Order: C-alpha cells, then structure tokens, then sequence
C-alpha cells in the first residue's frame, strides 16, 4: 500500500513585477521509490503568469501550460538513484503581474513512477500567496 | 552485376528522400538519416565501376540492407515509449528510462538504438507525455 505527497514552498508575499519561483518536491513517499514525478501546478492567471519551470542538475525538468492558471510537470532523476524526499525538485517561474490576496497556489493530479515503471498516486497540497503593489 | 546493388541504393536513397528525423509519430529518432547515409556511400563505393569481385558485391548487398532494416527500425511508432506495454507512455515509463540510466544491457528501452540509456530516451518520453 503506497501513500506519499507533495512539497510546496513559495514566498509568502510577493510585489507586482517579481518572479515567484515555487518549489515543488516529495514530502513523503511510503512502500515505494519514485525514480519519475508528474506532477500539475494550479495558480490564478489573473495574479501571475507563468514564465518556466527550473532544475537542479541531478533533476530533468520538462513543463507545459495546459490553460491559464495550469501547468504540467514533469520530473525525473539523472542519478541512477531515486528522486530524494524532502527537497526541492523543480521550481516553477511565475512572474506577479497584478495584486491579490490570499492566492491560491496547488498541486495536484501527482503521481510517481518506480524503477519497475509503476505507478502510484501521492496527495497533493496548497498554499496561498499575497501580491502587492 | 551490380542491379540489386543499385536497386538497394536507390531504396536507400528513397527513404531518405522520404524522411524526417524528430520526436512525433511518423518521423525517426535523431541520427537514423546519418547512419543510413554512411551505409548507403559504403555500397556507393562498391558499386561505383571497376574490378569489385561478386563476393565484394555480395557483402555490400548484405551489409546495406542490414542497414535499410536497422533504419526501419528507427521509426517512431504510436507504442514507442510504452515500456511496460500498458497502452499508454506515462510517468511510469519515464521512470523506467531513469532507473536504467547508463545501462548497456537494456535493448528495448534504447530508443534511439546507439547501445545505451540517456537524456536522449528522458528527452524522447517528456516530450511525447507533454504534447
Ligand atoms: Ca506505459
Ligand atoms: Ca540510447
Ligand atoms: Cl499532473
């Protein structure tokens, strides 16, 4: 039985023209290792827009908008080791663009694959952001 | 006599007239275009003139059309990518490519054929998930 979520970090407050850079890992991951995470970012396009998603070098990173507001992600180790817990994996580029408060920032549709290629589903989470003038 | 020689060059030939190299269904994987043409000017050589014995021309038949089969082979397939052979490429075949990085004992997930596992196999899986 494979239970797990999502880490999620960001910036409480942010100015208009500032980048948020949300960071976004594996909390916890139990019964299984996770070699691959796919994972989706939910924002408000009216508060930021979305410029790229980011990496470290053990990490590749490939993203893509679906709609305002939703973006995919996907990630997977160069190690030839699992991808860690408890760090940030990738970090996705929002750029503030107007004011806002208590905006909502959430993954989820997040899922693992392991070596054996199979697949597990893990919780996701959300925090909010405040953007000011 | 150099007709089937020729003749399977100019199969070659065609299937390079043909093709395209990239990452969506339909094309090949990077690379398949320049290997065929190395073979195709190896047969070329053979077949240009002078005193090539049948044997010499034997082998370069032989030789290019090993080549012809293993460009076939580079072509990308709806199923190209679904490692676990579910129905879908997915995350879990991602991961696949990941934990076998740097295997050389791996001949089904070698995409691209060039005898081991890399950010090639990654680049192929991330870009057909996402589009
Ligand atoms: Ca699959
Ligand atoms: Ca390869
Ligand atoms: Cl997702």
């Amino acid at each position: 039985e494979v239970t797990g979520s999502v880490s999620l970090e960001a910036l409480e407050e942010v100015q208009v023209g500032e980048n948020l850079e949300v960071g976004v890992g594996i909390d916890e991951l139990v019964n299984a290792e996770a070699f691959a995470y796919d994972f989706t970012l939910n924002y408000d396009e009216n508060a930021f827009e979305y410029v790229e998603a980011i990496s470290d070098d053990g990490v590749f990173v490939n993203a893509k908008k679906i709609e305002d507001g939703k973006v995919r992600v996907l990630v997977s180790s160069l190690t030839g080791e699992p991808l860690p817990a408890k760090e940030v994996l990738a970090k996705v580029v929002l750029r503030a663009e107007a004011k806002a408060e208590g905006s909502n920032l959430s993954v989820t549709n997040s899922s693992v694959g392991d070596g054996e290629g199979l697949v597990h589903e893990i919780a996701g989470t959300e925090k909010t952001v405040n953007i000011i003038e | 006599d150099k007709t089937n020689l020729g003749e399977l060059i100019n199969q070659g030939k065609s299937l390079l007239d043909e093709s395209v190299e990239g990452f969506n269904v339909g094309e090949y994987h990077k690379g398949a275009k320049d290997g065929l043409t190395v073979e195709i000017n190896k047969a070329e050589e053979v077949f240009n003139k002078e005193d090539a014995t049948e044997e010499e021309i034997n082998l370069a038949k032989e030789s290019l059309e090993g080549a012809i089969a293993r460009f076939n082979s580079l072509l990308i397939e709806e199923s190209t990518g679904d490692f676990n052979g579910n129905g879908k490429i997915d995350i879990g075949d991602l991961a696949m490519v990941s934990k076998n990085i740097g295997s050389t004992t791996n001949t089904s997930l070698d995409l691209n054929k060039d005898g081991s596992i890399d950010e090639y196999e990654i680049s192929f899986i991330n870009h057909r998930i996402l589009n």
